[PDB]
């Protein structure tokens, strides 16, 4: 049994590995060096949000591109307003150990979760005015480290046990649950359409799962170390992946393999955070250097170096509208850039 | 016996992503390529927009 | 959310009444509060405001240093000092909250209020007073302001509000755009900066009322004349 | 600013002056993180006392340790929370020999944590009288699983101040300079590590982990004046 | 002149390198005032930048009157403009180094105690007591004579009466407090990281930068407040008093090296 069953494995993955070879017939590189580079992309410090007390984990730009929830060891949630910085609400969390945070698409609720395995909703928007916490999602037997909300009610969270789970907030009950994964579960993306979604884990490799037929479709690898954040192309048929490696790398639904690889040799450390630009040209990327480096998708040719932090750039973002770029690092401080002409 | 049932799973799964219709790289490729290139002016991030427009000016 | 307000009887002109405002129901500390005056068979008018946490206080130009206003946390009430009171002041206060942060719903609750019977500024114009107008068809309620209010930061600061009959006024729409929660999506409203409307696509039974303007761009509030919506 | 912009301006400055008088409250207490095996009797160190917190007041210092139970078997990728930590009480069972090197592998790979390149760990030799009295017994031999035992002798000019044979003071300080030799391996002088023996029935682990934290702070109150 | 022309020779080093280091401190202190909760000792430490700077922008005029041998100067009331920026900023940083030495004593012998009650407003209140107490009584001093009605040194009898008494105060409660708070609180110091049974980190590269920091302060910001004293029992303002400010100004160039740069 286990020999004939990892036999069976083996040849599986041959031919995984063989049709995916089959589709290989370019690559992005010979096929995009024939369009014009991006140039050099400089971006300022537009705005400097400050009034965290200790290193910032998690960001999340609202809907209308202008309201960004901030979470942090200090154990507060803040509700920026980024055009004026001004602190719409400031939501002291029941455990000083947030790892991540969340923005209804609806904006009436705000997600945190950390060390605590649990995901607490609070409603922004109370008839008493303040606000308070909905519902605690228990049933984590590890940390919590991406929650994402859907539409208002169902919210995807991913924990360090292996597993990312869909919750139901109205009842608190675990509608679906993914398993799959052989290591903690960093980060997730939700696709444009909520119709499917994304997980990277320490394992090296990265599931893409269905919401509501509960099991995986394809798994991504070529990671050399664990993968500490993902996002989603614009499109919706690709995403990238962040890893401990030093490289990003962008994955394709369809072709079912690894694009470009952004490497360089001057960078060392783990890509901490990645985010896509509007157009998805540009793959906004932190890393632990305290600079997050700006990546052109189509030809891992490094456009500019947003350099402002003082420590790790912890948590990135891009607008809804694109119109603006947030970087939180553990100095506190969450900076928004903006490109000028 | 626990294990023989994980490794059946694992032979499902990955019979699963097995039997998936991939397309070429060249046609992703292209299709990522396009995108980019449609949603181009839109972007006020590699397109920095107007002052007047930059809400965070 | 509820908000009693007791202490007014009758005084003698010149003499001193205290007004309580009696909060229970929410974050008093967290509202910033108003009061609001409205005489006997005419409209109503801003009188003084407090902030939260007592930061800035504002009163009408016409109640400048008679009136005092003044908060209390711990047990969340809300007083109203009356010095040298006028024969004028015989009014019914209101005693409304407001909170102000980025897409809040100022002056959303109204007090019941109080009877009180003594023995540069913006003003919105409502040249309609009465339309008798039957319920199922549209009626549009019209506003105007001396001051262009639209901001440059993108919002034009017009409020409205329902005054049904014995009842205390009700925001329907804040921000000329945006529909205050619980009011129904018939309410509607637009215009430009200087030029305002409130139309309502269906009318019902519980319509019945008196609408008043209102202007926020300012710190002296002033509210429109109104427009009676008679069956 | 308009009227709602200035009302606005205000309440964020009220909430700005509560996270700073928040911030203010919370800068008075030390934060610790418990480490340790499950036979290490990681809970029973600081005595009368997803995460265990435990709050001990000593000298009028108060003192915040968490213990992380339950989680996963790996203790990283979770670690990087407790980057700000004073210090890391490490718990490792000195009595049992046969998960004593999977504890220095632990010790290792806590050591040279990246993320823990500034953060000192204040480790605890635990079951201090079930060590003793095993290598009284002699039914098991140190040199059976450390080969390096037995060439090993006394470190000369020791301190055993308590009255035991020489085998159980040579046991002791085998075990505490196996743990140092990785402590001192690496880290350059940026954090060091603190060795000491608890008898599971100590009340002064309280103590130590005070006049310890007093050499931790004073090493970076001595940083930041770059007098070092 | 011979004694001119390495006083010259010592600006223009004091000044040529001072000046870039200062100015690359204070980027870098400037920066830690922003972080979240800044220390009472990065207050004392960027005001120590500041006010050594302004002796540094206020070095040209010094190189150029001396350059010209004491003579040949157009500006006039500059004289009393910028000694008053040069004799002020020399006892500014004499009281914010006697107080970036009452952090040190309260940061070895109360660890934890200090850690665990350092409020930046702590650095803020002994950051005026030393500019109050330095631009302050020199301010007094020039205003006094503008009521009453070469370069702020060659004086008369009848002036003499008056600017060598003043010199005594200027010496004996603008650097004897001063020197006093810095000799006992680098000797604690120095006793306290000697006493500690844990070497741990360099507890000697301490001993040893504190007895340099005491020692340079008690030669740069020493000579010169020691002529005050000559002056008075010589009843005269001693030539000396040239040279001994060139060493006041050595500790405008030595304490970014001191306090910033890291070996
Ligand atoms: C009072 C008075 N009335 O007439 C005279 C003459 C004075 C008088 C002025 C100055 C001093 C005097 O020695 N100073 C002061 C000074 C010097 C230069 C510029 C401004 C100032 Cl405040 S500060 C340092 C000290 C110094 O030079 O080292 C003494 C006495
Ligand atoms: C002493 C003379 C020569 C120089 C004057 C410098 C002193 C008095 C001034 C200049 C800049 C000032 C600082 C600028 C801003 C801050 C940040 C704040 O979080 C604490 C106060 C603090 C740190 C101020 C304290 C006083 C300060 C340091
Ligand atoms: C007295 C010594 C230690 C001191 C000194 O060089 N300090 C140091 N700065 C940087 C390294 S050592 C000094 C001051 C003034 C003169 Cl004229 C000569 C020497
Ligand atoms: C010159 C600036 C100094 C700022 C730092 C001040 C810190 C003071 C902390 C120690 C005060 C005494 C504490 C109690 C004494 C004790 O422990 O017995």
């Amino acid at each position: 049994e286990l020999d004939q069953l990892r036999q069976e494995a083996e040849q599986l993955k041959n031919q995984i590995r063989d049709a995916r070879k089959a589709c290989a017939d370019a690559t992005l590189s010979q096929i995009t060096n024939n369009i014009d580079p991006v140039g050099r992309i400089q971006m300022r410090t537009r705005r400097t949000l400050r009034g965290h007390l200790a290193k910032i984990y998690a960001m999340h730009w609202g809907t209308d591109s202008r309201l960004l929830v901030s979470a942090s060891q200090d154990g507060k949630l803040i509700i920026w307003d980024s055009y004026t910085t001004n602190k719409v609400h400031a939501i002291p969390l029941r455990s000083s150990w947030v790892m991540t945070c969340a923005y209804a698409p609806s904006g009436n609720y705000v997600a945190c979760g950390g060390l605590d395995n649990i995901c607490s909703i609070y409603n922004l928007k109370t008839r008493e005015g303040n606000v308070r916490v909905s519902r605690e999602l228990a049933g984590h037997t590890g940390y919590l480290s991406c929650c994402r909300f859907l539409d208002d009610n169902q919210i995807v969270t991913s924990s360090g046990d292996t597993t990312c789970a869909l919750w139901d907030i109205e009842t608190g009950q675990q509608t679906t649950t993914f398993t799959g994964h052989t290591g903690d579960v960093m980060s997730l993306s939700l696709a444009p359409d909520t119709r499917l979604f994304v997980s990277g884990a320490c394992d090296a490799s990265a599931k893409l799962w269905d919401v509501r037929e509960g099991m995986c479709r394809q798994t991504f690898t070529g990671h050399e170390s664990d993968i500490n954040a993902i996002c989603f192309f614009p499109n919706g048929n690709a995403f990238a992946t962040g890893s401990d490696d030093a490289t990003c790398r962008l994955f394709d639904l369809r072709a079912d393999q690894e694009l470009m690889t952004y490497s360089h040799d001057n960078i060392i450390c783990g890509i901490t955070s990645v985010s896509f630009s509007k157009s998805g040209r540009l793959l906004l990327a932190g890393y632990d250097d305290f600079n997050c480096n700006v990546w052109d998708a189509l030809k891992a040719d490094r456009a500019g170096v947003l350099a402002g932090h003082d420590n790790r750039v912890s948590c990135l973002g891009v607008t809804d509208d694109g119109m603006a770029v947030a970087t939180g690092s553990w100095d506190s401080f969450l900076k928004i850039w903006n490109g000028s002409s | 016996t626990a294990s023989i049932a994980q490794a059946r799973k694992l032979v499902e799964q990955l019979k699963m992503e097995a039997n998936i219709d991939r397309i070429k790289v060249s046609k992703a490729a292209a299709d990522l390529m396009a995108y980019c290139e449609a949603h181009a002016k839109e972007d006020p991030l590699l397109t920095p927009v107007p002052a007047s427009e930059n809400p965070f000016r | 959310v509820q908000l009693v307000e007791s202490g007014g009887g009758l005084v003698q002109p010149g003499g001193s009444r205290k007004l309580s405002c009696s909060a229970s129901g929410f974050a008093f500390s967290s509202f910033g509060m108003h009061w609001v005056r409205q005489a006997p068979e005419k409209g109503l008018e801003w009188v003084a405001y407090i902030s939260s946490g007592s930061g800035t206080i504002y009163y009408a130009d016409t109640v400048k240093g008679r009136f005092t206003i003044s908060r209390d946390d711990p047990k969340n009430t809300l007083f109203l000092q009356m010095t040298s009171l006028r024969s004028e002041d015989t009014a019914m206060y209101y005693c409304v909250r407001s909170i102000y942060y980025y897409g809040s719903s100022p002056f959303d609750f109204w007090g019941q209020g109080t009877t009180l019977t003594v023995s540069a500024d913006i003003v919105m114009t409502q040249a309609t007073s009465s339309v008798p107008v039957t319920p199922g068809e549209s009626v549009s309620i019209s506003c105007r302001s001396s001051k262009s209010l639209l901001h440059s930061n993108g919002n034009t600061y017009l409020y409205w509000f329902l005054q049904r009959p014995g009842q205390s006024p009700q925001l329907l729409i804040y921000r000329m755009s945006n529909l205050a929660s619980g009011v129904p999506d018939r309410f509607s409203g637009s215009g430009s900066g200087t030029a305002f409307t409130l139309t309502i696509s269906r009318l019902e039974a519980e319509d019945v009322g008196v609408y008043y303007c209102m202007q926020h761009l300012e710190y002296p509030l002033t509210f429109g004349a109104g427009t009676k919506l008679e069956l | 600013v308009s009227a709602e912009d200035k009302a606005a301006a205000e309440r964020s400055k009220m909430i700005d002056k509560n996270l700073r008088e928040d911030g203010e409250k919370a800068r008075r207490t030390l934060r610790l993180l418990l480490l340790g095996a499950d036979n290490s009797g990681k809970s029973t160190i600081v005595k009368q006392m997803g995460i265990f917190e435990t709050k001990f007041q000593v000298d009028k210092v108060n003192f915040h340790m968490f213990d992380v139970g339950g989680q996963r078997d790996e203790r990283r990728k979770w670690i990087q929370c407790f980057n700000d930590v004073t210090a890391i009480i490490f718990v490792v069972d000195s009595s049992d020999y046969n998960r004593l090197q999977e504890a220095l592998n632990d010790f290792k790979s806590i050591w040279n944590n990246r993320w823990l390149r500034t953060i000192s760990v204040i480790l605890f030799l635990n079951k201090q009288d079930l060590l003793a009295e095993k290598v009284l017994a002699g039914k098991s031999k140190i040199e059976d699983y450390f080969p390096e035992f037995a060439r090993y002798t006394t470190p000369e000019d020791a301190t055993p101040e308590p009255g035991e044979d020489p085998r159980v003071t040579r046991a002791k300080y085998f075990i505490r300079k196996e743990f140092v030799d990785i402590s001192t391996a690496s880290g350059d002088g940026r954090h060091i590590c603190y060795p000491h023996f608890t008898c599971a029935v100590d009340t002064e682990n309280a103590r130590r982990i005070f006049n310890d934290c007093k050499d931790i702070i004073l090493q970076m109150n001595l940083r930041e004046y770059n007098l070092v | 002149d011979w004694k001119s022309s390495l006083i010259l020779m010592a600006y223009i080093i004091i000044f040529l390198t001072g000046l870039p280091a200062n100015l690359l401190a204070l980027r870098a202190f400037v920066g830690r005032i922003r972080q979240p909760q800044p220390a009472p000792v990065h207050i004392l430490l960027l005001s120590l930048t500041l006010a050594d700077l302004l002796l540094l922008l206020l070095l040209p005029f010094k190189i150029i009157e001396a350059a010209s041998n004491f003579r040949w100067y157009l500006p006039k009331v500059v004289c009393a403009l910028t000694s008053f920026g040069f004799y002020s900023s020399i006892y500014c940083s004499t009281w914010l180094l006697a107080g970036i030495s009452i952090e040190r004593y309260l940061g070895v012998a109360f660890p934890v105690q200090y850690k665990l009650s350092r409020r930046p407003l702590y650095g803020v209140i002994a950051a005026l007591v030393a500019w109050v107490m330095s631009f302050g009584h020199c301010t007094i001093v020039i205003i006094v004579q503008y009521l009453n009605t070469t370069c702020y040194e060659n004086f008369t009898d009848n002036q003499l009466d008056v600017v060598l008494p003043v010199r005594l105060e200027l010496c004996l409660v603008l650097f004897f407090i001063p020197m006093a708070v810095t000799i006992f609180c680098y000797w604690r110091f120095v006793w306290i990281m000697l006493s500690q049974p844990l070497g741990a980190q360099r507890r000697r590269r301490a001993v040893g930068l504190a007895v340099v920091t005491l020692l340079n302060f008690l030669v740069c910001f020493g000579p010169y407040n020691v002529s005050h004293l000559v002056g008075y029992h010589q009843r005269k303002s001693p030539w000396w008093r040239s040279i001994a400010v060139v060493f006041s100004s050595l500790n405008a160039s030595l304490d970014p090296l001191l306090f910033y740069f890291s070996s």
